[PDB]
């Protein structure tokens, strides 16, 4: 096992080294703060209805009573695109709150602790997961519990010793066709079933 | 993004040219504005005639160069069916000079003339490559008649070479005219009407309503450009706002069908209303 | 009629298609409106009969295609019409043209909507394939039957939140 | 290009001095006391000597 | 689970068929650029909540036809191939008990055309810009990835989650779901002909609740109302003046001159933007609303359907021992086996 | 972007001709106001949520 | 230059500061403007 789980670290290099768009997921995060602070650059460009975009511009050319009328509509225009950002910043703020509050719950049931919650920390039988420090995020790196290697076995409810049913107190009832065997659910190991 | 008349691309340009026995200077139109483009190699786009009619009955712009100075003129000209520029008689002491001025026969009502400073062109005949490319942006909005130059050497034979270049304006030309129709001169010559023509080429294309994406280098020179109207494909360049698309789907617009034509419906009165009462 | 034209109808001038209908107008009546309060029908005055105005540009336009830097070869998807607008083929979405039908489904390369994907592979152009469910395994199962595995492996699986 | 429905001509004679006074809320010997136009007038003035 | 997915084109809604708007439209610059990212960044994530909920596992697992599951009737949650979509009864029951729009995303132009409907709101809005982006998921696909999830729930357990599928009959997947709700499996056996009338009873209940009853998918139906109003309502918010002199775009164009039509068309363009601006702030809000429960249903499909639920009243009340995925219009419809 | 903020002013200053210049300013500047602040309460109720 | 003033070039009011740059301005052009809109750059018009 620690043969297998050294070789697994190892599989993480592999993955984030060679592949980039692993962590896509918080280059996304990113993107979408980099492009919407690149976006509201853009929308000071937009004329808004009035003759021109530029405050300078109406500044240089009318008469504050013409004027009024000119900067009051690229006073609209960028206070409604403020109005459109936060908008988009408080949507995404919540959308990253939730995940943060998925992260806290994935910090503390799944690395303080053991995840009893299936399939909720990965594929496989959660056993611990390690905290790394990501970009505006966190990586976890779960330990799980995954079969590779199994076989077909036949088997029964209950056995009829003296006319009474025998039921297993943790574990199961196999056979290989000749003999019935006790062992466990996740990992056959057959033993005598007393 | 620009927002203007301009010409779209892959779009159907015209095929003339002038050689020893396809002489071409038609009629085209210009309804909403022509792009020009020519490769030279010995001056033979000399300029042209804007005009409504091409008549004297109508106010024409007159763009000509007659290897001394630039003549712009506007004035009510005597249209003639063929204009050129011919030169003479090469054999001994060839030196590329003009005899004849033969794009109006007269020429009145003159209401603006441009003479540029005097300069020596040469003209002299080439063989093989075109080693001149001159462009120009013929469009005449609100009577203000914008002109777009841009000289660049290249070294061709045939069809128009895929390439850039951003073409810059020169002057601005205050006509004050309608132009719907115009020819384009051209340069004879022969070792009046056993003339020859030397190689030349030139293409016209119709401006269009269109939308272009501008990108600038750190100099300020375009170095590619977009047309919204191609395909979809280049329409995303317009909605993301980049020349590299992701590798995704990006809902741009919806299909556009453009009307064939106007329709007017009113109702039929022969009645004038009773303005004089 | 049947044509997307620049009608006129009393002054009023739009872009629109003229067709017939069984709308009957008061005679006091001229213009039919809409919800969206837009000109949804007019009366011809010289003769007695009634044009509705259905407005042009109709039919979304989805952009199927891989990066710039791959390649310039790019597939059309055209919402809520056929293949008469216009290697030309119909899928659940709308018409898709310029994506050759293939009958291997892959995994979904590109998502583009009504159970179909595309992808650019091999003369390389636009595939359209529909999306795979996944490789599709059949579990022998009875009432004496039982996998139970004697090794396993450990693998560490990477969750990546904000 | 835009044609009307029902068309209806305004004929009078008024002083030279009160002529900008036919206009949609101003006020007069003309406009506030007679001839008064509405507040939602969508029409045209033609005046002449 | 997911949503109406909505691309409204921004150039055809504000500027209805008209080249003098879009010359003054494209002033605006990257006004339809930034509300088009928004729906489409909607149309990425709502693919991808039905893909975290439904899809969970690689591999698509079917039942064999010898059916041996010990008195327990599984063929109201199985698919039938006698229907041309392979559905259940009760995901038949759910498709038809929720108003949905005309089958099949694809309305011809010629159906709106040739047929003018009095009141029809499917072409009324696809004549303003309001486009309805089809889903990657189908309802046939999503019966089959329901059915690929409850394929290995009866045969293989809970393993089917946690790695390859490892099958186990059902007389011992009751036993030792009992084992972890801390029930001795001895109960079972001894009541295996009751336990097995108890439960197909509680399906007949299934069936008396929904085709009965149209009132239990209306939170469902309620995400269908809410996409199909705010989409009819941005139909309505086109009929208000803005503050101009009127609310059609091509009166101000047989009206007014450039000089005095940009004083009213700016104000019909600022009146739809606004409005557009107020409707993708409804969806990203209600996108938030779908995408928190998508991450609950994932969380109850992980959990709760490919795993058993330690979690107390979480998957309804009674102790939880397995539930089942059904296939629902835009969602998801579990049954709870509870204790 | 008017000449005041209060209603009761431009109904008591201008014609109905100037004040829909004016009013319509105040109603936008109002309505985006409940625009912004119906989307500061969905936010919000989305949080409690 | 280099000093945070109210400029005016060619009757445009602003406030800015003035520094030399590396940009070569075409001799049609005058006024250099940003992603923004707003003029970032002018040209001296009497001297070069």
């Amino acid at each position: 096992i620690a043969n297998q789980f050294n070789s697994a670290i190892g599989k993480i290099q592999d993955s984030l080294s060679s592949t980039a768009s692993a962590l896509g997921k918080l280059q996304d995060v990113v993107n979408q703060n980099a492009q919407a602070l690149n976006t509201l650059v853009k929308q000071l460009s937009s004329n808004f209805g009035a003759i021109s975009s530029v405050l300078n511009d109406i500044l240089s050319r009318l008469d504050p009573p013409e004027a009024e009328v000119q900067i009051d509509r690229l006073i609209t225009g960028r206070l409604q695109s403020l109005q459109t950002y936060v908008t988009q910043q408080l949507i995404r703020a919540a959308e990253i709150r939730a995940s943060a509050n998925l992260a806290a719950t994935k910090m503390s049931e799944c690395v303080l602790g053991q995840s009893k919650r299936v399939d909720f920390c990965g594929k496989g039988y959660h056993l611990m997961s390690f905290p790394q420090s990501a970009p505006h995020g966190v990586v976890f790196l779960h330990v799980t519990y995954v079969p590779a290697q199994e076989k077909n076995f036949t088997t029964a409810p209950a056995i009829c010793h003296d006319g009474k049913a025998h039921f297993p107190r943790e574990g199961v009832f196999v056979s290989n066709g000749t003999h019935w065997f006790v062992t466990q659910r996740n990992f056959y190991e057959p033993q005598i079933i007393t | 993004s620009t927002q203007d008349l301009f010409l779209p691309f892959f779009s159907n340009v015209t095929w003339f040219h002038a050689i020893h026995k396809r002489f071409d200077n038609p009629v085209l139109p210009f309804n909403d504005g022509v792009y020009f483009a020519s490769t030279e190699k010995s001056n033979i786009i000399r300029g042209w005639i804007f005009g409504t009619t091409l008549d004297s009955k109508t106010q024409s712009l007159l763009i000509v160069n007659n290897a001394t100075n630039v003549v712009i003129k506007v004035c009510e000209f005597q249209f003639c069916n063929d204009p050129f520029l011919g030169v003479y008689y090469h054999k001994n002491n060839k030196s590329w000079m003009e005899s004849e001025f033969r794009v109006y026969s007269s020429a009145n009502n003159c209401t603006f003339e441009y003479v540029s400073q005097p300069f020596l062109m040469d003209l002299e005949g080439k063989q093989g490559n075109f080693k001149n490319l001159r462009e120009f942006v013929f469009k005449n909005i609100d009577g203000y008649f914008k002109i777009y130059s841009k000289h660049t050497p290249i070294n061709l034979v045939r069809d128009l070479p895929q390439g850039f270049s951003a073409l810059e304006p020169l002057v601005d030309l205050p006509i004050g005219i309608n132009i719907t129709r115009f020819q384009t001169l051209l340069a004879l010559h022969r070792s009046s009407s056993g003339w020859t023509a030397g190689a030349a080429a030139y293409y016209v294309g119709y401006l269009q309503p269109r939308t272009f994406l501008l990108k600038y280098n750190e100099n300020g020179t375009i170095t590619d450009a977009v047309d919204c109207a191609l395909d979809p494909l280049s329409e995303t360049k317009c909605t993301l706002k980049s020349f590299t698309v992701e590798k995704g789907i990006y809902q741009t617009s919806n299909f556009r069908v453009q009307p064939t034509e106007s329709i007017v419906r009113f109702p039929n009165i022969t009645n004038l209303c009773p303005f004089g009462e | 009629k049947n044509k997307c034209v620049n009608f006129n109808f009393n002054g009023l001038t739009g872009t629109g298609v003229l067709t017939e209908s069984n709308k009957k107008f008061l005679p006091f009546q001229q213009f039919g409106r809409d919800i969206a309060d837009t000109t949804d029908a007019v009366r011809d005055p010289q003769t007695l009969e009634i044009l509705d105005i259905t407005p042009c540009s109709f039919g979304g336009v989805s952009v199927i295609t891989p990066g710039t830097n791959t390649s310039n070869q790019v597939a059309v998807l055209y919402q809520d019409v056929n293949c008469t607008e216009v290697n030309v083929f119909q899928t659940r979405a709308g018409c898709l043209i310029g994506a050759e039908h293939v009958n291997n489904s892959y995994e979904c390369d590109i998502p583009i909507g009504a159970g179909i994907c595309a992808s650019y592979q091999t003369s390389q152009s636009i595939i359209a394939y529909t999306m795979s469910l996944g490789a599709e395994n059949s579990v022998a199962y009875s009432n004496n039957s039982i996998a139970i595995p004697t090794n396993f492996t450990i693998s560490v699986t990477t969750e990546i939140l904000p | 290009d835009l044609c009307f429905t029902n068309v209806y001509a305004d004929s009078f004679v008024i002083r030279g001095d009160e002529v900008r006074q036919i206009a949609p809320g101003q006020t007069g010997k003309i406009a506030d006391y007679n001839y008064k136009l509405p507040d939602d007038f969508t029409g045209c003035v033609i005046a002449w000597n | 689970v997911s949503m109406t997915k909505t691309s409204v084109d921004c150039t055809m809604y504000i500027c209805g068929d008209s080249t003098e708007c879009s010359n003054l439209l494209l002033q605006y610059g990257s006004f339809c650029t930034q509300l088009n990212r928004a729906l489409t960044g909607i149309a990425v994530e709502q693919d991808k909540n039905t893909q975290e909920v439904f899809a969970q596992v690689k591999q698509i697992y079917k039942t064999p036809p010898i059916k041996d599951f010990g008195g327990f009737n599984f063929s109201q949650i199985l698919p039938d191939p006698s229907k041309p979509s392979k559905r259940s009864f009760i995901e038949d029951l759910l498709f038809n008990k929720v108003t949905l729009a005309d089958a099949g995303f694809i309305k011809q132009y010629g159906d709106c055309l040739g047929d003018i409907a009095a009141r029809d709101l499917i072409c009324a809005q696809k004549f303003n810009g309001l486009t309805v982006l089809p889903p990657l998921l189908t309802d046939e696909m999503i019966a089959q990835y329901t059915s690929a999830l409850l394929a290995g729930t009866i045969t293989s357990g809970w393993t089917f989650g946690a790695g390859a599928a490892l099958q186990i009959p059902f007389a011992m997947q009751m036993a030792y779901r009992f084992n972890g709700i801390g029930v001795t499996q001895n109960v079972l056996y001894e009541n295996q002909k009751l336990i097995a009338n108890q439960f197909n009873s509680a399906i007949g209940k299934i069936q008396d609740s929904l085709s009965s009853t149209a009132s239990a998918l209306g939170k469902l139906q309620d995400v269908v109302n809410q996409n199909a109003q705010a989409l009819n309502t941005l139909v309505k918010q086109l009929s208000s003046n803005f503050g101009a002199i009127s609310s059609v775009l091509n009166d101000i164009l047989s009206r007014l001159d450039p000089p005095e039509a940009e004083v009213q068309i700016d104000r019909l363009i600022t009146g739809r933007l606004q409005s557009l601006q107020t409707y993708v702030t409804q969806q990203l809000i209600r996108a938030a609303e779908i995408r928190a429960s998508a991450n609950l249903a994932a969380t109850k499909m992980s959990e709760c359907v490919l795993g058993q639920s330690k979690r107390v009243d979480f998957c309804g009340k009674g102790y939880h021992l397995m539930s089942f995925p059904q296939s629902a219009p835009h969602g998801v419809v579990f049954l709870h086996v509870t204790y």
